């Protein structure tokens, strides 16, 4: 859901923050964004694996 | 006849694929008493192609 | 395309409009943010006064 | 003389020059790597390193 917001993906989802400027992220750019999402959920639920 | 040298067929290049370059022959006319030095982009250290 | 030309012998400087016209440094203008980011050093010298 | 050449032998020298030109360029281009532009100078282009 989040990656489709900052990239060009055919996933059908309502875009609510299109007035915020951004760029068409590539695979490398999206990977760093995905990494941040990963760690955030791991710390919230206290996961180490 | 027993052993012949094997030629080097496959070689790799990782740079620009060009054989022609542009070189200056006469320096520019900066500064001059007609145009102020703020006009030229070289005064701002802007790199040029 | 916002090229800036200095004026000669008291003539005012001019900048290129989107339609291709040259206009003096006055009036109401509309600028995308990307323009100032590209020419931050040059625009500051010419416009601040 | 060290500053002169025989005019009747220009074609022979030029022909050998052309053969040297071809031999020196017998290489294969290699894929190095890329990165997305973080500046607005291009619309998120991928630039070779």
């Amino acid at each position: 859901t989040l990656v489709a917001q900052i990239s060009e993906t055919q996933y059908p989802v309502d875009r609510y923050l299109d007035w915020i400027p951004s760029l068409r992220a590539s695979a490398a750019t999206a990977a760093t964004f995905a990494e941040w999402v990963n760690t955030s959920m791991k710390t919230a639920f206290d996961l180490s694996d | 006849l027993l052993h012949a040298d094997t030629p080097r067929l496959v070689t790799w290049d990782a740079g620009l694929c060009t054989s022609f370059k542009i070189v200056p022959i006469v320096p520019a006319q900066v500064p001059q008493d007609v145009l102020a030095y703020t006009f030229f982009t070289s005064s701002y250290a802007i790199q040029s192609p | 395309d916002c090229r800036i030309s200095f004026g000669m012998n008291g003539a005012a400087p001019m900048i290129r409009d989107e339609t291709g016209l040259m206009v003096p440094f006055e009036g109401n203008w509309i600028f995308p943010l990307a323009l100032w980011q590209m020419n931050t050093r040059y625009f500051n010298q010419q416009f601040d006064a | 003389s060290v500053r002169g050449a025989n005019p009747l032998m220009f074609r022979a020298n030029v022909l050998h020059m052309l053969l040297e030109f071809v031999l020196d360029n017998l290489y294969l281009n290699r894929h190095t790597g890329f990165s997305q532009d973080h500046t607005p100078f291009t619309e998120g282009a991928n630039l070779r390193s």
